[PDB]
């Protein structure tokens, strides 16, 4: 019995805090780009909306195994999403975080494009970027027409569940909504809880007299991979927070 | 006589220090920034930036992104950044050559996915050798 669980709570909370400057700046530039571009009318590869015939599904699990049904619940929801796609006549391919979950899907003859080590307690931006580059290589080659992901996330102050979200194509409406929601983790009892707050962006808008070294469309295009990696890493930090919650739960049940 | 230079990755600030001069790998060329520059926004390719704090140069490999320069603040947002001091120049020559060949091979091939994968690796290995070896034109 040790209080060092709070240490990994605090180290996670540190990385989540450390991600905020990136998202604040992304937001600031997006806001100023909006005054030169109509995002809905922007035609750029990461925004392409093709008729969807094939989907990539990113499945996020952990490899450390004592977290109740954390992994089991993710795996079941992904199986169910894939059954839905198959019922609709859509093709799919899996990108799996977590080697044991990769084996579960391998033994059942699912198509698997790539496998990575289980979700690490404090997910790396290089971890996120390796996955992201692989999802880009599926999406931009038009091997798939949509990329979804399945990961566990706090949905109430106390509870988490698998969620199914869309990563690619990027959503213009997401590009116009700034990084508003920031979430702080905190151990209260012997259980773990998340609070989420809206924050007004601390920093100003960009000067009117600011020079654009390239056409606004080209600057937006250089930003879109950063937005993607920000979205993926945030989902991975949510998944890690949920896994810490599940693993503390598992401890205290024993 | 001073700018503050910050390189920010998705998980953390990678670089934060004063500098006299910074060279940015913009998508339209190397940009040279001195103190008191007018506000500017630029795309950044995957490539090498350089920072001179006093009289010596430090190179950082950047994985693409953008930069703003305003009131002697240079703010660099990238998907990833690596100090050139960290990269073994012999190794990075090796990797660049290998990624060059793997890219040539993908390009003879049929698979757009492979071409993209190998282009991603090639650009990353390029920026790492530019940063280890300090020469942009390779």
């Amino acid at each position: 019995m040790r209080l060092v669980a709070a240490a990994k709570v605090a180290a996670a909370q540190e990385q989540v805090m450390a991600s905020r400057p990136f998202a604040d700046r992304l937001a600031q530039v997006l806001y100023s780009l909006q005054t030169r571009l109509r995002f809905e009318d922007v035609d750029l590869p990461l925004l392409a909306k093709r008729p969807v015939k094939t989907v990539a599904l990113l499945v996020v699990t952990g490899d450390r195994g004592l977290c109740g049904g954390y992994n089991t619940n993710v795996i079941r929801r992904a199986k169910e999403r894939l059954q839905e796609l198959e019922a609709e006549g859509l093709k799919y391919t899996l990108v799996i975080v977590g080697r044991k979950a990769a084996q579960y899907f391998q033994r059942r003859d699912y198509p698997i494009d790539a496998v990575y080590s289980g979700l690490e307690q404090i997910p790396s931006a290089s971890e996120a970027g390796q996955i992201a580059s692989e999802l880009l290589s599926l999406f931009l080659s038009e091997t798939v027409d949509r990329v979804e992901l399945i990961y566990t996330k706090f949905v109430s102050l106390i509870s988490s569940k698998p969620v199914v979200q869309t990563l690619l194509p990027l959503d213009p409406q997401g590009l116009e909504t700034a990084d508003d929601e920031i979430f702080r983790l905190t151990t209260r009892g012997s259980h773990l809880e998340v609070n989420r707050e809206k924050v007004t962006s601390t920093l100003p808008a960009l000067p009117s007299d600011m020079i654009f070294e390239q056409d606004p469309l080209q600057i937006l295009d250089a930003l879109l991979p950063l937005y993607l990696n920000n979205q993926l890493l945030r989902a991975l930090q949510e998944a890690a927070a949920s896994e810490l919650a599940a693993r503390m739960t598992a401890m205290n049940n024993a | 006589m001073v700018m503050t230079v910050r390189v920010i990755a998705p998980d953390k600030t990678v670089w934060d220090a004063p500098a006299e001069e910074v060279i940015l790998p913009s998508t339209t060329g190397q940009l040279g920034i001195l103190s008191n520059h007018a506000p500017l926004l630029t795309a950044l390719e995957t490539g090498v930036m350089r920072v001179r704090q006093d009289r010596e140069w430090v190179a950082i490999a950047l994985m693409g992104g953008f930069a703003e320069v305003e009131n002697n603040e240079v703010t660099i947002l990238v998907n990833g950044a690596e100090r050139g001091d960290t990269i073994d120049l012999e190794k990075a020559k090796a990797e660049f050559a290998a990624a060059q060949a793997a890219l040539a091979q993908a390009e003879q091939g049929e698979s757009k996915q492979a071409k993209i994968q190998a282009t991603q690796a090639f650009r990353r290995a390029r920026a790492r050798l530019q940063a280890a070896g300090g020469v942009v034109e390779i």
